[PDB]
């Protein structure tokens, strides 16, 4: 069959499951005077679930 | 997570969504295509919480917002305005023939289609939100497709959606400057619904509104379309303390606990402190302590009541800017040693202030000028029982000899309607005699 | 090889407890991240108290964070010290008390309340031996009044023999920001009778005093009220970081102040407060300390002292100081006043000496004041209470969640009861 | 080596079958002269050097059809014997394609069904592609597959079938033919996929907001449900759904085979910007009745079994937290005796778009499966139908006179009577 | 001398097991080509545990690919460190099992049985002395569950004095993959309980649940799924592969954890997992491994350990630690929460030591327990099981490959037997 990427592994934090990097850090974000928030690829449903 | 989901129905819903969804595309920087612009999205992609906007793929928004209306000559202005590209094309609803100014019509007969294509965009909505705090009511009781389909649609949300907030701001017909001849047969029976569904209910009048551009902004020719662009300076006002953050922040959910005392009496009145104009806002000084005596006056009242003749139950001040949580401490104190406005006997503590970090944004080619501070104040009065008087009393006149009726009963209505709506009504206005009294 | 846990609660809770750790933080030298960069070696040796040794030598503090609103926990972690917590400890809501007592107590606690006690269980488990607990919140509101009292009733129960160190503001006299504030405060003080082992009572409005007439800040900013606050959070747990002349910890300054169970309800000042145009010329002494200490308006109650005998008090002096001096001081303001004293017990003052001051002060004093004079404050709440409680204004909501109206009728069975207990010891 | 034969009768079986091989050429990158510029043996054979040709045939008895894939753009795709015609068509008559006129051409074509089994190292299963409502797609589809099922015993029989609309529907004797097919296709076809060209009308109304398409229109996307169906076999991905997979994940009993369809993202050019496409809303859009390929209520009947095809960028959580959804809502229902009822699948390719098509390039898609209770108001409808012109005997004498005896009739009309009282009775609640 | 030969079964098995292989050469050095570049002398010591030896320092796994489709070897195949496994390994069938448990079982998988069973003989035969088995499969498909129980009977029946490892993920409650997990599952139980000497038991949601809450991995596909399992994998081998202070290979795991010889199903669970923000604040010692390898969170399978007393429960530590404080650690949380530990076992929890911590970690624990909770988990999946058996749904296509109605009866009473005896230890 032809081979794909799994479209899953594109996440960066993936990238090293079950390794001990004490030093990888998180970013934050700002929107036109809204409230500071945790950057993440879909921080949204990590936050608040959904529905 | 903090979002609403705003609903327009009716003529005047559409015209405030207009010049609402104006605001916030202004208030968060969203161009009229639909895209934030490239600096702006330099950030994170996730949008962990926006009240009114949600994230479509890359940077683009969708308003959270469906314009339905029964009438498509007014809904097709939006698909061929400025705003085209930003709103969902199956979000604006349109209907073949307008209720006409008719209950009967928009509730029963023409209503009962559409209502059903509806709801499936709201549950397409629903499902799309994660925190879903409340609805956003616009429509006006005087047409047919506010009062109808207005009435039909939240009923409708009240099985589907339960004990969540449905606020109405409402256009109710005024005493003198009205436009329709059957507005007091729409409102009363308007008023039979919205009595138990709504949960906070914001009066709105029209001519009230025309003296605040009279007066204030000196403007001699005012029309619908500078009446709403200071109607969405309210809304806005009113959810800041959601998209952005300040000292004492106020939601949603905050307004309901604080406001209304009693489930029946959940009708408010409206002010905005800060309504100046350009060229006369240079030489005031707008000081908290000034703003929030001007919010108390009867003239910048929303709703055409003196406030003297009833008491106040309780009072929301929400203030924008740079406001230091003292000076509004300092005005509280101020406004609650005069004597010529009244706090009811049973509310110590009647004043609910909330403070944000922002200052309104101006709508290009607006009336108002920029201001570094502003107060949107929302009570709960017994004075809101004289307008409700009047109207039942108008209704009373034109029943009496049953004009205007064939319409409304042959187009699906019963007769014993009309007086089941104004016994609603009759006994809401002892309800409201009853709990100013002492 | 004694620690305190801290909680915060609601949007008081959280910010006066980030302004907390704010404070505590830089007297031990810690860092926003964690690291110590600190010149003494004193403090490094209780760093136990309030953080956690972790690897690479940060430090984390035994903050536990709650709230049902998500908003409060973008407001922690985004200012200043807001990384030195814990992510795991991040645990909050999704939608809100919005000022509810019955929202934070019943209906939106049961899902919250068994994930706040496991932050809590991991938290007392990694400990030795726990001095006790320390919450912050507010009694105007409902996320930090009906959750908050919420966990002091589930830890209690679980932890029997710690004590519970409760920072509650309360309804204000003059003006006000939650219409429904009676209502959250007499369901709250209700519940933090018989479960909280101390407490502690601040409002806005005794804090606005201090800041415009002492301090004389022209515009004081809303986190300005906190700083106070949070040198008084410190300055309680002095003694427990930090050697001193006159060993005091937390149950030493219980055992001196309560006579009785239900009296521990107590009334706080911050004595060495000036403002920065005449700090050249103040001359800090133990007499200039003392006699700022007294003072009615230097107190963070709107409880004047004036009116209620003092029925015991403690100060908690830091600083290098005399013991001779400061035992004769405190035996002059009680023998100058002793109507504002009570009679049947002698030595009401237990001061203690702390030999570290806090930063940029060399001398400094906190003071803890239990007197019957605070029965005012509850009277005050109370009687707006029976004003709207008489015709059931604001209560579809309460009872909308699942409380009756009997609970509310015993609310103020024990709160008219606590006003007539301290009553009985003015005369 | 899998491989899968499809073949295709009737006028709706070429058409249709033009626009599945042009997607199919689409999707492995063949060229319509037949030369690619590993995958494509599910669907095209290796011929020489460089060049395919499809693993199908094209049978119909009406030549007009057949010479204008002769004469069309993939007259060098094709090998030209595979184009199968006939002299003249069965002409609305399942009698006629059955008995008479389907004889002269039903050994041809099983002789060439098995040069191309031959051809093939593992075949997996057959795909027909007939509509009941004409002559040879009833008569020589029934032909067909009686015959096909004797040479090829415990092979899968994939049916693809179109059921006349109760509304819309192009002649007068179709439930005559819907009736016998239906006879045929119970017990020879392994596993049938219900279409109606009603609910295919409505979806390009509503959803591709068409006022007027046509035949192509929704043969288009026909192709995207066949092609959704078997991607697992041509293209990788976490979990595949082969063809003898998708017999006994979705058929409980022997007789009951016949299957609803429903593909969830169908998106025009201008409304794919606006709408944010993820997994939760193209499975809620997947459940939605209006987005059902055949015209029926599913809110009516009972979900026994469903099938989920994901292509594209799918994550198997999102798959998992959506279903984990719609079985906690209650529009919907399952049988109660089928607890575990969801079979997934996903597979890492996109759909492709067609150049001049309408649906737009969606990075996700779902095509939904499934086996309902709620099939049975279709055969309600034509068996109402049929009672009402076989009551006083009409349209009979063209039947009884080409080969068909009287009593034919009645045993279908028997045959489909105890098909209704089988739904109703695996419907009914123990 | 001691060496285990590993069978995968199964789209799910040839998954789990390239990602098994990927951990395992990656920690005892060898590259993706085959060779070895390990620059410490301890990997190389124990390598025929795994490994085979090859001309030119070649070292090849004793894996047995085995399958119906050759889909799902071409992938593996395709995939990194997939190129080590020996091609005449690859064994696989044509048609596929469509996972139909009687057709993998009697009409596919038998002229296979005799292809698979010609080269784990000659993986048995060509190595020493073998410790045991290990097979991964699945229990609701029909390649790896029919076919695979299939060559555990066989596997049995020849070599019967050797170990047992299953590692089978077993049909979800929340979520379905297939339609006939139910009928799959109930089946291969049945051969499991007789043939399988000791099984892990895996579950996806749980493996979901764990790389949502505690990972914070907000989009985690099968692919780290798997590199969970295949940290599970290499800690219950650790002792073999590797010294270490208190040394358990798979036969005294097996001895102490089986009480009686149907008590033989476990769940599992990997400790030190910490979301990748989170990894500074979190300090890596023992006391704080403990309190999350006995949480439940942790825990790979759908049984809450909370609701069911533990049997025996076992743990596999690795690193650099100490045994006095090990062995106090499981002696404290025997004593803290002794009401979730079975009364006529003392000493519940075996632990054991390797000194060499897997590759980006000082620390890591691998947590056996042997609870009655399991009892869940099988009941529902009987539950399932008799919904559909008394309307025969789904059983045309298992009848129509010669397995009658009587053994659905019979493991139906199997699976009702074990769980009849899973109570009777609660109790
Ligand atoms: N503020 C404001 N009020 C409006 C506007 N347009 C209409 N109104 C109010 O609405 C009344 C007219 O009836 P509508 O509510 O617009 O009629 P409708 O909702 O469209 O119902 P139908 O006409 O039957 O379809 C007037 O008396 C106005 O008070 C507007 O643009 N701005
Ligand atoms: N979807 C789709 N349906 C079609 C198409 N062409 C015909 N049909 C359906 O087929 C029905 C007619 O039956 P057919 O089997 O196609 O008639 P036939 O194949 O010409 O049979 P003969 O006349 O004997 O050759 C119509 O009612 C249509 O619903 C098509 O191109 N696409
Ligand atoms: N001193 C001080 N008071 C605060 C702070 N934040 C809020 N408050 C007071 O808390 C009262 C309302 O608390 P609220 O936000 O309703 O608490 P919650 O809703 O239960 O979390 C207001 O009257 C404020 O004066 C703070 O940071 N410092
Ligand atoms: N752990 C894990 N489980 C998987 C993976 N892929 C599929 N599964 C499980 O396998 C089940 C499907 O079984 P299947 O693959 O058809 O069994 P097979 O026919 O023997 O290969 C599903 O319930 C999944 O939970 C994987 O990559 N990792
Ligand atoms: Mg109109
Ligand atoms: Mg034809």
């Amino acid at each position: 069959r032809r081979q794909l990427h799994t479209p899953g592994d594109a996440d960066p934090a993936k990238e090293a499951l079950l390794t001990w990097k004490p030093e990888m850090r998180v970013g934050q974000f700002v929107k036109n005077g809204g409230l500071a928030q945790e950057n993440r690829v879909r921080g949204h449903t990590l936050r608040a679930t959904a529905g | 997570m903090r979002e609403v989901i705003s609903i327009h129905i009716g003529q005047a819903g559409i015209q405030v969504g207009n010049a609402c969804w104006e605001l916030y595309c202004l208030e968060h920087g969203i161009q009229p295509d639909g895209q934030m612009p490239s600096d702006k999205t330099i950030g994170g992609g996730d949008d962990a919480f926006n009240t009114f906007f949600s994230e479509t793929g890359a940077g683009k928004h969708v308003p959270r917002c469906i314009f339905l209306d029964l009438e498509p000559t007014v809904v097709d202005e939006v698909r061929t305005g400025t705003y085209r590209q930003l709103f969902h094309p199956e979000q604006l609803i349109s209907g073949k023939e307008d209720a006409a100014n008719n209950f009967a019509r928009g509730h029963y007969t023409i209503g009962k289609e559409i209502v059903d294509l509806a709801l499936d965009r709201i549950r397409k909505l629903a499902d799309n939100c994660t925190g879903l705090q409340g609805f956003l009511v616009f429509n006006a009781v005087g047409g047919g497709t506010g009062s109808g389909l207005g009435s039909l649609l939240l009923e409708r949300l009240s099985v589907d959606y339960g004990k969540k907030s449905k606020l109405g701001f409402t256009v109710y017909p005024s005493p003198q400057v009205s436009t329709a001849v059957v507005e007091p047969y729409n409102s009363v029976l308007s008023t039979h619904s919205l009595l138990e569904h709504t949960d906070v209910a914001v009066m709105l009048d029209n001519e009230a509104i025309y003296d605040i551009c009279r007066r204030s902004l000196d403007i001699e020719r005012p029309t619908y379309t500078n009446l709403n662009r200071l109607i969405a300076q309210v809304i806005s006002s009113l959810t800041a303390s959601l998209r952005f953050d300040g000292a004492l922040n106020v939601d949603i959910t905050e307004f309901q606990t604080n406001l209304v005392p009693y489930p029946r009496i959940h009708f408010m009145l409206s002010s905005y402190a800060p309504i100046i104009s350009a060229e006369k806002a240079y030489h005031e000084q707008l000081s908290v302590a000034e703003i929030t005596n001007a919010a108390f006056e009867p003239a910048s009242m929303m709703v055409k009541c003196d406030p003297r003749h009833g008491k106040y139950m309780a009072c929301c001040l929400m203030y924008r800017g740079d406001v230091v949580p003292k000076d509004v401490n300092a005005s509280v104190a101020t406004i609650k040693t005069k004597r010529t406005i009244q706090f009811v006997d049973w509310c110590p503590t009647g004043f609910k202030c909330g403070i944000n970090y922002q200052p309104p944004t101006v709508v290009p080619g607006g009336d108002l000028a920029k201001v570094q501070r502003a107060v949107c104040m929302i009570s709960n009065s017994t004075a809101i029982g004289e307008i409700f008087s009047r109207l039942d009393h108008k209704f009373d006149l034109m029943y009496a000899k049953r004009a205007f009726v064939h319409w409304y009963v042959g187009e699906g209505m019963e007769e014993g309607e009309f007086s089941e709506a104004r016994e609603d009504l009759a006994a809401l206005e002892k309800d409201f005699e009853e709990v100013g009294a002492e | 090889m004694r620690e305190i846990v801290h909680i915060q609660g609601g949007q008081c809770g959280n910010q006066i407890g980030a302004k907390f750790w704010e404070v505590v933080s830089d007297e031990h030298g810690i860092d926003p991240t964690g690291t110590y960069h600190g010149d003494s070696d004193l403090q490094l040796e209780r760093i136990n108290v309030y953080f956690n040794e972790a690897t690479g030598g940060r430090y984390v503090p035994r903050a536990i964070l709650m709230d049902l609103e998500p908003g409060t926990m973008d407001s922690v972690r985004s200012g200043p010290y807001g990384q030195i917590f814990r992510p795991d400890n991040f645990v909050f809501g999704q939608t809100g008390a919005g000022n509810n007592w019955a929202k934070g107590h019943y209906t939106e606690g049961a899902e919250l309340i068994d994930s706040v006690l496991d932050v809590v269980r991991k938290e007392a488990e990694s400990c030795d031996c726990l001095q006790g607990f320390q919450v912050c919140h507010s009694l105007g509101g409902g996320t930090g009044s009906g959750m908050g009292t919420l966990l002091i009733s589930k830890i209690r129960e679980e932890y029997p023999d710690r004590m519970m160190l409760t920072f509650s503001v309360v309804p204000s006299p003059k003006v006000s920001d939650t219409v429904v504030e009676p209502y959250n405060a007499t369901l709250s003080v209700h519940q933090l009778v018989e479960n909280a082992d101390e407490c502690m009572v601040l409002d806005n409005e005794a804090l606005y005093d201090i800041c415009f007439r002492t301090l004389k800040l022209t515009t004081p900013t809303f986190g300005d009220l906190n700083h106070l606050i949070s040198a008084v959070m410190s300055g309680i747990t002095c003694c427990l970081r930090f050697p001193g002349q006159l060993n005091a910890d937390l149950r030493k300054l219980a055992v001196n102040l309560i006579p009785f169970p239900r009296l521990h309800f107590f009334m706080v000042g911050f004595t060495p407060l000036t403002s920065r145009g005449s700090q050249q010329y103040r001359a800090l002494t133990v007499p200039e300390l003392t006699q700022q200490m007294w003072d009615a308006k230097n107190m963070m109650c709107a409880a004047d002292p004036r009116h209620g005998r003092y029925l015991t008090a403690s100060a908690l002096f830091r600083g290098r100081m005399s013991t001779k001096e400061v035992d004769e001081q405190m035996l002059n303001v009680q023998n100058k006043n002793s109507s504002y004293f009570v009679e049947w017990i002698p030595n009401n003052v237990k001061s203690s000496v702390c030999d570290i001051p806090p930063k940029g002060l060399k001398m400094s004093a906190t003071f803890i004041g239990n007197s019957t004079a605070i029965q005012e404050m509850f009277k005050r709440v109370s009687e707006q209470f029976t004003a709207m409680f008489r015709r059931k204004a604001f209560l579809h909501w309460y009872t909308g969640e699942g409380m009756d109206e009997m609970e509310f009728t015993e609310a103020e069975s024990n709160m008219n009861d606590l006003v007539s207990e301290y009553q009985q010891y003015q005369d």
